[PDB]
């Protein structure tokens, strides 16, 4: 399956089939966070797909061709994640992101909790278009969970 | 051996649940792609 979309990322190697990420189908290049593979191949029914780039500090990876995803937040507008939690439907939750603040400059951040294989979910903006990739972030005060907002370069 | 489900399309939908707060936080990012607060 090469149709653009929101992919779930599976494995049969622990009990039963479990669902250890999500990831982004768009121009023919399928996009996640690095922690979900550890940069290893992937299937897609009797296809093959293959690491092509990645980066253990962005925590970010491509298979098949580069990342293509270029869009950015504004810094001001509501965001949606398109949360793809284990064993449940596909569904969007509309947010206002806070902020992570680095040495390096400002990052988008979203405070938002789900569970760990959700990640490489995709943040989108009005437009639908794919701002970054939930699931690389902190535990704050509270306790409760925050994500970056994690784009790539194109 | 991971596989990938197509699990939806990506779009913006109009009316779905609103949450979330917006915290402002310092934080570090380390060689192995990890982040922390910086307090
Ligand atoms: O601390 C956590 N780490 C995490 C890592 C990646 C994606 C989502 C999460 C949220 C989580 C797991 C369940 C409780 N909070
Ligand atoms: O806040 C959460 N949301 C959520 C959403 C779907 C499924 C399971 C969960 C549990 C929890 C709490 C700790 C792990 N994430």
């Amino acid at each position: 399956e090469t149709t653009d979309g929101v992919y779930r990322v599976m494995t049969r190697r622990l009990l039963g089939s479990t669902q250890v990420g999500v990831g982004v189908m768009q121009e023919g290049v399928f996009h996640t966070m690095w922690h979900v593979t550890k940069g290893a191949a992937l299937r897609s029914g009797e296809g093959r797909l293959d690491p092509y780039w990645g980066d253990v500090k962005q925590d970010l990876v491509s298979y098949c061709g580069p990342w293509k995803l270029d869009a950015a937040w504004d810094g001001l507008s509501e965001v949606q994640l398109l949360a793809v939690p284990p064993g449940e439907r596909a569904k969007n939750i509309q947010t206002l992101p806070g902020i992570f603040k680095t040495k390096d400059g400002d990052i988008g951040a979203v405070a938002l909790d789900y569970p760990a294989g959700t990640s490489g979910s995709p943040i989108l903006d009005k437009c639908g278009r794919v701002i970054g990739l939930y699931g690389n972030g902190v535990v704050i005060k509270n306790g409760s969970y925050v994500s970056a907002i994690t784009q790539g370069k194109r | 051996d991971m596989y990938i489900e197509r699990a939806g399309d990506i779009t913006w939908e109009k009316d779905a649940e609103v949450t979330g707060n917006s915290p402002r936080l310092d934080v570090a990012l380390d060689e192995s792609g990890d982040f922390s607060l910086v307090e």
